[PDB]
């Protein structure tokens, strides 16, 4: 994996590769690794596949349950969710996720839950096998209050670079804009993105 | 007949005559008091000094809920706090588990479905307690008002106990008399107003006031209680009204 | 609270008596007739069926003689989904002393197992008693050819001959006159269907309102076999014996 | 909290009785007519749909209802507790039997499972029985065509043919002179269809009345081709028109 | 073994070959892993034998009761979710690698699951040993707009591939076509291209030819009457 | 005669606890009322604010089980709480082990189980509510599902709750004796609450205002609540014509 | 423990078992009776690891006691090594199983022919004419192969049980103290006091 | 009358009659006083015997280094709560190395009487209790009953003809609660007041039982021929 | 160590022109040392008859269990069990002891009393069915009986000839097996006749 989520001025953006891997052998190369918990509330996955969907589909089970009794939750609040089920069950969980939502409130928010089950909130994070090869790329080219324009192509860059050095991350480029407007899906293909 | 002799039972009436005996013992307990304000609200209670033994503003009856939570209630002292127990527990594993503190309505429900449950079986006796509860929180000022049953619902103002016709009739003039609302310092004052005119189903023994308040402005949002020039000054408001 | 409507199945009254096993006694008394006959040459099991239907499909009906295993069988008199649960788990014990031990399980022991169940049921646990009252017949090589019988106390005792039922004190009366040591199965099976046709509460007994078993040692050399009747040999041992 | 009803219920009164039983039975005796007759080559069970409101839809609400591929079971007396019966019945059919021996149950053998939780609320802590009474149709390889009644103490009988519920005493008259051993199923249904209308009042048509049938393999609803040995369902419920065309030749 | 999903126009097919193995010893020549889930919910199953029949069946019989119970044809998503958290639970354990496939009032599915109840969508999937044989020729001739007949061709095709090319494949190719609006076709050996020639010999032995001690007739029959 | 105080049968095969949790419901004296449109599903119900201290944006027996399923209640508001929590929680639980959404009818027979079960268990007593669920089902289109304390549930073309339940009714049967179909053929969800609103009124004999109503509306995917100005807008358009 | 034989003659089943006990360096004991009557008919040799061999012996002593008690009657030698075999395997599968091999040796009075079981700590069971556990058969097989016949008397028994231990006692490392034997026909049990 | 069989029912007027049967075991215990000024706080209780063979029951149990209790009542539901007491103040130390606060040790006794009041099967506690402490906040007097009331006072006195000494001490209010620094006056002040109490009988040796507490105090018990000073 | 092959054995079956054939060795050892001549290893329920090789306590333990079984189902339906529905139960069975299984590898062998048809099954340790039309093996040997069978057996042979079919493939499998032989068993079965049949074989 190489996945990253980007706030600015408008909201959230969510990115990922497409890669999933037994070995050497990819089981799958046009894989969805950003999920959705909520309407406006989505996350990354790396590590165990098995672990992050488990995870995922019990956060989206009690935010759907919370929604039911209490209203639309915070972004923090399905952070706090995914901590809890990584840090209580961290001797047997192999799981990496980043947490992005948009409230009206709060606006763009984004939350990362390494292996340790700890939640750090940052103005961008990015996580995976391939991100170590674009600590350097993304501090220095990160800004706050990009537009929404920039921050695709923030993330399109990055992610080039992880799938071109990273041997476990590759396919497509898919993201997920949360803003006020709503959800939008896209998707960036090899031919794109390794020319640039 | 018998059907009042179990809890859980239904008369032929389609009523819980334990529910409803458990409401005489509410009445039958001191006056105490609810007033939403602005941005925030106020809680009020009438003390009983049955002798000058009983060590002066010691004996203290309103409860705090998580920061943001007051409540107070007529009826059984023992079972008030109970219940308040319940809530600490109830507003403890919200927070654990969700990190906002609990929402007041979220908070209401869960007292309410506790409050219920007590209702269900025969193993059990109803509470004997009317609960007068709010706070603040993200959506603003909150107050309810929680009978035996079970029951509760939201508040501009809520009186409970033995002088609860008068208060009730005082808080209708507030309601009627500001339609732009109420400022956290006037219901201070005004609270302690109504407790003192609600004294007179009490007029036999001399009485102890208590207020407390949560307020946006006033309080940052947390449960305080109202201590020395502040209390001294709806003391003397409340004085001034009743001459 | 739940105090209130407990009914206490498990009390003695002022005379030392268990309710509960007295009126479920008292219950049995208007079940079907059953009768248990043990001769030296094998059992026999005779029983009515209560006042049945000509709608109602004899030849795949059981409600009185059931098969614990291929040595003993039990005749019911009482609640039969009641019986049902019983021999079940006697069905059960049998097999796990056969597991245990390599050996089908003797007579008694399988009898005082469920005589034991029924007991538990009159001193604890507060539920009511089953309603129900069994014959045992059955072989092992210790003892031969056994009868026994059960009743809702749990208490259990051995016969030569015996009913449960309706009309126990006038079918015993008959049975205690005409029974003698050296008898036969065939004189057996005469005597327990002459004593149900003069105890019977019906008009005529025909045989779509009886269940007939008997254990042979008439089987192929030393071993023993289990017949339960089919409705057609019913109506001839009933021309045979001259009833019908 | 906790149940503290850990006693029996149902207790044997000074005259032997077991009153909740009987008065279990009386609630089957208010209940709606329900009807079964075998045939030869079949087993038919059938009763009226009370609907309870015009404005109700009584298809939503099924009286007879399919236990297994080839068992159907059909009540009278009180709906929710033959409803979870009818779960319960499902489900033990599978735990019991097919997940041990890769097979549906017989007739005889489901009948049992279903009598033993009868009997059990009969005697088991802090509940009252069941306030129906079951006729449970089915078919199996050995046994063949059979029919069931299964009462409120756990008791079943097999029958040629029977009714229970409002009118149960003019219907199994009825019944007994029409029934003989060479009925074939359309014959039974005919007889169903006559037996039935004596104890209706109101309208008697395709939509106010339930029936099925115990009959021959269907193909056609089994859902896949493939396999020889699967032929299909042998319960078929009966739609509202093969009901009305059958009472033109009434 | 070699087990594959393939997606086409109005529906999904499956298919798999029919070689089961005792470490290098062929158990089965002739063996069943197109498994029925419910009538128009088929999935095909690699790894341990025995675990994946007996979490299909448990899967299988569970969502018969809960058609049943809610009065609709079941869903290939309720299947899918009940495997895979099954499978969680026991934490790879249960040894069953799945492709579940079928078609419901919602469409038509096609989904894998791994033994550790990790879950993927696809057009088109493969699975068990000859898995990367079959990835091949789906890598190479599949397409979107798929018709029937072609989608039959390119996983028999697949199956094949992994027949020929591993050694824990071989034998027969079975198939199951699950279409919209339609009753699924199981078509058992639908391609038989591992016939055993005829041998040169025949080992018929003369009668006689064993040393034999003792006979005696076997009692089968029940305690006799009489 | 303590077969009268716990749910066993009496003498007449009655169970009296049951027929008495029937009388409760109609403690709140609401007549609610559900209607099945093309592509909608519509139920108001009345709503009464005797106290000038209560806050009236938290008086509702309207309740949001899930996003498309929608619940109205008859009866003491506490049961009613008690019911709408275990709905949530049944709905919630379905979607997760399933993976698709509970369907209405389902939720109402898995209601209705547990309410078969108070009716069978002594320790247990039943709830003194009638439960009306609403949704627009994926497989069976606009679906209204009712539940009663004896455990007993059905479809439903439209339906009636409370004290005057049976003057509604008549109203309504005699309205779909006339169109011959089982729905309100209108295209709008807007003209589907103005008929149901205007149908309540006919049969009460009653006028209303903005806050003498209380409205909730089912379409596909989602199932909520009107509020107040959303009522106001309904009641104006009833008047001018 | 180590060594223990058995015997099926004509009219008896004989035991024998060794005497020696031994903890890792020394011989604690040389007289040491490695069996228990488990009825007046029936008696079981045993040998295994320390302490479980007796707790395990004298368990199923008492529950055979506890039988003939209830019943007032010997259960047979087949029914008791069925009994035994089942406890066996039942523990094998425990937590922490019996580590116990056993023979047993009983006259049924109801057939009036000996027999001799066979049982290993997994519970594995056979009928023998003759049989050993450990490393006892390794030496002792050969020579009960050649001249056991099943018409010997008690006599002829004890006499191919001497020749039998005399090549253990030659071609064995370990000193285990010379052998306690014992007879079950139909009389009961008796010792062999010199041997 | 049809309400009073078990503590999990109400009567129509709102009462709960075993929680008022377990009051009523109260008022036929022996008396005992409590008071306090601003350093020290004390208990003076009547001991009751059988007979002349018979020892005194005693009537003061310690709980901690800082907190003790007198009863009144059933005896037996007395060392159930006192050694609930101790476990709590024992728990406090050892957890938060705090000695626990004699207010929040009433709240603590409320909330376990309250539990056998609500839930069926179980029955109320039939015994009052005085609880003396100094803390962090100073001295401290707490009245415990049954029903769950617990309050916190100047000075009370429970058991039979307890009225007495209540008047008294509400007359006396003002001079005892100066009495600091002092611990034989505000003791002289205590067994005044319980001699408003006694009818027939006397204040004897083995008659009378005193314990204090205070600033440099441990709780400490005097019996026998530490209490004739006082008589 | 490896508990499947401790004791040693073989159980192999066939089918034949309306009949059934299933045959074992008699062998029971202690890794080397050969303990016992006459641990059959063929059981029958009925007409249902059940091979089982493997540990030794585990064979014993499966027999009287299934025996356990297969009566109180005898009981309950009024009719002995058919081989398809025993094969069932024997998969039930095993695999409900999935993380603790017995050390097994059991065949079915029967004829169905109703339809006639000839049948026979195989499972692993664990419950996996192997339904073969014509041979099933298993044990210590099962790679030398795999070789025999697969020459040797053609479809369609009758009774008498079937016999000595399956004889030479158990006898000739055995011999190239340490633990196996030791004497030898042969069942044949028809519809309403079984004959059952030992071998004379080497002894060592
Ligand atoms: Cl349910
Ligand atoms: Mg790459
Ligand atoms: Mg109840
Ligand atoms: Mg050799």
């Amino acid at each position: 994996t190489s996945i990253m989520a980007v706030t600015f001025k408008d909201g959230v953006i969510l990115g990922a590769d497409s890669r999933t891997t037994t070995g050497a052998y990819i089981a799958n190369r046009v894989t969805d690794k950003l999920t959705r918990v909520h309407d406006k509330i989505w996350c990354c996955r790396s590590g165990s596949a098995a672990d992050t969907q488990a995870i995922a589909d019990i956060v989206q089970y009690h935010l759907e349950l919370y929604t039911s009794q209490y209203g639309t939750p915070s972004t923090e609040t399905a952070a706090s969710v995914f901590k809890e089920l990584c840090y209580e069950n961290k001797d047997n969980l192999t799981a990496g996720i980043i947490v992005a939502g948009y409230d009206d409130k709060n606006k763009g928010e984004v939350y990362t839950i390494p292996l340790g089950g700890s939640v750090h909130k940052l103005p961008y994070a990015i996580a995976g096998s391939g991100s170590t090869f674009i600590y350097g790329y993304c501090d220095k080219n990160f800004r706050e209050n990009m537009s929404k324009e920039e921050t695709v192509d923030f993330i399109k860059h990055s992610l080039s670079q992880a799938i071109k050095w990273d041997g476990s991350s590759g396919g497509v480029i898919r993201m997920v804009v949360l803003t006020a407007a709503g959800v939008e899906r896209l998707i960036f293909y090899p031919d794109e993105y390794e020319q640039l | 007949t018998g059907y009042d002799l179990s809890n859980s039972v239904f008369s032929p009436d389609g009523r819980n005559f334990q529910v409803e005996y458990a409401v005489k013992a509410v009445e039958n307990g001191t006056t105490s008091i609810g007033i939403k304000c602005n941005d925030g609200v106020v809680f009020a209670v009438e003390k009983l000094i049955t002798s000058k033994l009983l060590v002066p503003q010691k004996n203290v009856k309103i409860q705090v809920v998580d920061r943001h939570i007051g409540c107070v209630y007529s009826g059984l002292i023992p079972d008030g706090r109970h219940l308040v127990n319940r809530g600490r527990e109830e507003a403890a594993s919200f927070k654990k588990l969700y990190k906002t503190p609990i929402p007041i309505p979220a908070f209401a429900d869960r007292l309410g479905q506790y409050v219920q449950a007590h209702t269900l079986y025969n193993s059990v006796r109803p509470f004997g307690v009317s609960t007068i509860f709010g706070g603040v929180d993200k959506n603003g000022a909150h107050l309810y008002m929680l009978e035996p049953s079970g029951s509760y619902w939201g508040y501009k103002g809520a009186a409970t106990g033995k002088g609860r016709q008068s208060a009730k009739a005082e808080l209708e003039k507030l309601v009627d008399h500001h339609p732009e609302g109420l400022s956290a310092r006037e219901a201070v004052k005004q609270a302690a107003k109504i407790i003192y005119l609600a004294h007179e189903d009490n007029k036999e023994k001399d009485f102890e006031l208590e207020i407390s308040w949560c307020s946006l402005s006033e309080t940052n949002g947390l449960h305080k209680f109202v201590k020395g020039d502040l209390l001294q000054e709806a003391i003397d408001f409340a004085q001034k009204e009743i001459n | 609270g739940s105090r209130r409507y407990d009914s206490r199945t498990t009390i003695f009254s002022p005379e030392g008596r268990l309710y509960q096993v007295e009126y479920a006694l008292e219950s049995i008394s208007h079940a079907g007739t059953a009768i248990g006959i043990m001769a030296s040459d094998g059992i026999v099991l005779a029983a009515e069926r209560k006042v049945t239907s000509t709608l109602l499909e004899q030849d795949t009906s059981t409600e009185k003689l059931y098969k614990l295993n291929d040595k003993i069988a039990v005749a019911v008199a009482g609640l039969t989904a009641d019986a049902e649960i019983l021999i079940n788990t006697a069905r059960i014990h049998a097999q796990n002393y056969l597991k245990t031990y390599n050996e089908d399980i003797p007579v008694e022991i399988l009898v005082r197992r469920l005589s034991d169940i029924k007991q538990g049921y009159t001193q604890h646990g507060g539920l009511r008693p089953f309603g129900v009252s069994f014959i045992y017949a059955g072989y092992d090589d210790r003892y031969g050819y056994q009868l026994y019988t059960s009743n809702p106390s749990g208490n259990y005792t051995g016969w030569k001959a015996i009913s449960v039922g309706a009309n126990t004190s006038a079918a015993q009366t008959l049975l205690q006159m005409d029974y003698k040591d050296d008898m036969k199965v065939d004189d057996a099976i005469e005597l327990a269907l002459k004593t149900l046709s003069k105890t019977t509460d019906s008009s005529a007994l025909t045989y779509d309102r009886l269940e007939f078993a008997t254990i042979r040692k008439g089987a192929n050399d030393g071993e023993v076999y289990q017949k339960i009747f089919k409705p057609q040999e019913i109506k001839d041992i009933l021309v045979k014996t001259g009833i019908t | 909290m906790t149940d503290r009803y850990s006693f029996s219920l149902t207790t044997f009164s000074p005259s032997g009785k077991l009153g909740q039983i009987d008065y279990a039975l009386t609630a089957v005796k208010q209940g709606v007519t329900s009807l079964g007759i075998k045939a030869t080559n079949g087993v038919v069970i059938a009763t009226e749909k009370k609907s309870s409101s015009p404005l109700a839809m009584s298809e939503t609400l099924s009286k007879v209802s399919l236990l297994t591929p080839d068992i159907g079971a059909v009540y009278s007396g009180m709906g929710p507790d033959y409803r979870v019966l009818v779960d319960k019945s499902r489900k033990v059919a599978h735990t019991s039997y097919k997940r041990i021996y890769g097979e549906y149950p017989p007739t005889k053998l489901l009948v049992s499972e279903v009598a033993k939780i009868m009997q059990e609320a009969t005697q088991s802590g802090g509940v009252r029985p069941f306030g129906v009474s079951l006729l449970i149709a089915g078919h199996d390889e050995f046994n063949g065509f059979s029919l069931y009644q299964v009462d409120p103490s756990g008791s079943y009988f097999p029958w040629k043919a029977t009714a229970i519920g409002k009118g149960s005493v003019a219907a199994k008259t009825f019944l007994e002179k029409r029934w003989n051993d060479e009925l074939e199923l359309e014959d039974a249904i005919h007889i169903a269809l006559l037996t039935l209308k004596e104890s209706v009042e109101g309208e008697f048509n395709g939509d106010t009345i339930e029936l099925a049938i115990i009959g021959d393999e269907n193909p056609d609803l089994l859902g896949y081709t493939g396999i020889p040995t699967d032929k299909g369902p042998r319960f078929r419920k009966l739609t509202s028109q093969e009901i009305n065309d059958r009472l033109e030749a009434l | 073994t070699t087990i594959v999903g393939v997606k086409f126009n109005n529906g999904v097919v499956i298919a798999a070959d029919t070689r089961s193995t005792q470490g290098p010893i062929v158990a089965d020549k002739n063996c069943a892993k197109l498994h029925r889930i419910s009538p128009k919910i088929w999935c095909a199953g690699a790894g341990t034998a025995a675990d994946t029949e007996a979490v299909t069946q448990l899967i299988g019989s569970n969502i018969e009761l809960h058609s049943l119970y809610t009065s609709r044809e079941p869903r290939v998503v309720s299947a899918l979710q009940m495997l895979k958290q099954h499978l969680f639970k026991y934490q790879g354990h249960i040894g069953a690698y799945l492709i579940v496939a079928g078609v419901d009032p919602t469409g038509s599915h096609l989904f894998s699951i791994h033994a550790d109840g990790s879950t993927d969508v696809g057009y088109y999937l493969s699975l068990g040993s000859g898995s990367l044989a079959a990835m091949a020729v789906l890598e190479s001739h599949w397409k979107q707009d798929l018709t029937k007949e072609e989608a039959i061709k390119l996983a028999s095709d697949a199956i094949q591939a992994g027949i020929w090319n591993d050694l824990g494949s071989g034998s027969n190719v079975d198939v199951c076509v699950m279409e919209i609006g339609k009753d699924a076709e199981y078509l058992r050996n639908y391609l038989t291209p591992n016939v055993r020639e005829e041998k040169q010999k025949s080992y018929k032995f003369p009668r006689g030819t064993t040393a034999v001690l003792k006979e005696s007739i076997v009692n089968i029959c029940d305690i006799q009457e009489e | 005669g303590y077969d009268r105080h716990i749910t066993i049968f009496s003498p007449e095969g009655r169970l009296y606890q049951v027929e008495y949790a029937f009388k409760a419901t109609n403690q709140t004296n609401i007549n609610s009322l559900a209607v099945r449109g093309k592509d909608c599903t519509v139920v108001i119900s009345q709503k009464k604010v005797p106290d000038k201290l209560l806050d009236p944006t938290t008086v509702s027996y309207i309740f949001c089980i899930s996003r498309t399923i929608g619940m109205v209640v008859n009866g003491p508001i506490p049961d009613a709480r008690n019911a709408a929590l275990r709905a949530k929680a049944e709905a919630a639980e379905f979607r997760y082990k399933y993976g698709y959404d509970m369907p209405c009818d389902v939720l109402a027979k898995r209601m209705a189980n547990l309410s078969q079960i108070y009716t069978q268990r002594a320790y247990m007593r039943p709830l003194g509510v009638i439960l009306t669920f609403v949704s627009v089902d994926e497989e069976l289109g606009p679906s209204i599902y009712k539940t009663d304390p004896a455990g007993y549930y059905v479809g439903y073309k439209a339906t009636a709750t409370g004290p005057k339940q049976q003057e509604i009714t008549t109203n309504l049967e005699n309205h779909f004796k006339k169109s011959k179909i089982d729905h309100i053929n209108e295209e709008s969800w807007e003209k589907v609450v103005e008929f149901a609103i205007t149908h309540m009124i006919d049969a009460l004999g009653t006028e209303f205002s903005k806050n003498d109503l209380e409205v909730g509306v089912a379409t596909k995917d989602k199932f909520f609540t009107l509020s107040a100005e959303n009522i106001e807008e309904r009641l104006v358009a009833i008047a001018e014509q | 423990m180590d060594i223990i034989l058995g015997i099926r003659v004509q009219d008896s089943v004989i035991l024998a078992s060794s005497k020696a006990v031994t903890r890792g360096i020394s011989v604690l004991k040389d007289s040491d009776d490695k069996t228990r009557q488990l009825s007046p008919h029936t008696l079981m040799s045993f040998a295994g690891e320390a302490g479980d061999t007796v707790q395990f012996a004298e368990y199923i002593q008492a529950n055979i006691q506890l039988y003939s008690i209830r019943e007032d009657y010997e259960l047979s030698p087949q029914a008791v090594s069925s009994f035994v075999r089942q406890e066996l395997a039942k523990s094998i599968r425990s937590r922490r199983p019996y580590q116990v091999n056993v023979l047993i040796g009983g006259y049924d009075k109801k057939k009036n022919k000996p027999e001799l079981y066979q049982i290993d700590y997994l519970g594995t069971k056979v009928e023998l004419p003759y049989g050993a556990h450990g490393y006892s058969g390794f030496y002792t097989f050969s020579l009960l192969d050649h001249h056991y016949r099943p018409d010997m008397t008690t006599e002829e028994g004890l006499d191919l049980l001497k020749l039998c231990v005399q090549e253990l006692e030659k071609r064995m490392p370990m000193d285990f103290k010379g052998v306690i034997v014992k007879i079950v026909d139909k009389d009961g049990i008796r010792q062999v006091d010199d041997f | 009358n049809n309400y009073d069989g078990d503590t999990v029912t109400f009567s129509p007027t709102g009462r709960l009659f075993q929680v008022e049967y377990a009051l009523e075991a109260i008022k036929q215990g022996s008396v005992t006083v409590g008071l306090r000024s601003n350093t020290h706080a004390v208990l003076v209780a009547l001991k009751r015997n059988a007979d002349e063979l018979s020892s005194y029951q005693k009537k003061i149990i310690k709980c901690d280094e800082h907190m003790g209790l007198s009863l009144a009542g059933l005896a037996p539901d007395a060392r159930v709560l006192s050694n609930y007491l101790r476990q709590q103040c024992n728990y406090s130390s050892l957890v938060f190395n705090r000695k626990l606060a004699v207010e929040r040790a009433g709240h603590l006794l409320c909330d376990k009487a309250q539990k056998n009041t609500q839930s069926y099967g179980g029955r109320p506690y039939g015994v009052g209790l005085l609880i003396i402490g100094y803390d962090k906040s100073g001295a401290h007097l707490l009245e415990f009953q049954p029903s769950g009331n617990v309050t916190e006072l100047y000075g009370t006195a429970i058991g039979a003809r307890s009225q007495g000494a209540k008047t008294y001490l509400e007359r006396t209010l003002d001079t005892f609660i100066k009495i600091d620094g002092n611990p034989d006056e505000l003791i002289k002040a205590g067994v005044e007041a319980i001699s408003q109490s006694l009818r027939d009988e006397s204040l004897t040796v083995d008659n009378l039982s005193i314990a204090i507490v205070g600033k440099d105090t441990p709780f400490t018990i005097y019996d026998g021929e530490a209490v004739a000073k006082y008589i | 160590s490896d508990p499947s092959s401790i004791n040693g054995g073989i159980v192999v079956a066939m089918t034949g022109k309306d009949c059934v054939a299933i045959a074992c060795d008699l062998r029971l050892g202690s890794q080397s040392l050969g303990v016992s001549n006459k641990f059959e290893k063929i059981f029958h329920y009925g007409h249902v008859f059940l091979g089982i090789t493997g540990l030794a306590t585990d064979v014993t333990t499966l027999n009287e269990m299934f025996r356990y079984k297969t009566n109180l189902y005898k009981l309950k339906e009024e009719r002995a069990i058919e081989p398809e529905t025993f094969t069932q139960l024997v998969s039930s069975s095993l695999y409900e002891r999935r993380f603790g299984p017995y050390f097994v590898g059991p065949v079915v062998a029967g004829i169905n009393s109703k339809s006639g048809k000839p049948f026979i099954a195989g499972f692993d340790l664990i419950g996996c069915i192997d339904e073969a039309k014509d041979f099933i093996v298993s044990g210590t040997a099962s790679d030398q009986l795999f070789g025999m069978c697969e020459s040797l057996y053609e479809p369609n042979l009758e009774p008498e000839d079937l016999f000595e079919t399956i004889s030479q493939a158990l006898l000739n499998a055995a011999d190239r097996d340490a633990l196996s032989g030791w004497g030898a068993v042969v069942y044949i079965i028809k519809k309403d006749e079984v004959v059952k049949r030992y071998l004379k074989m080497r002894q060592d």
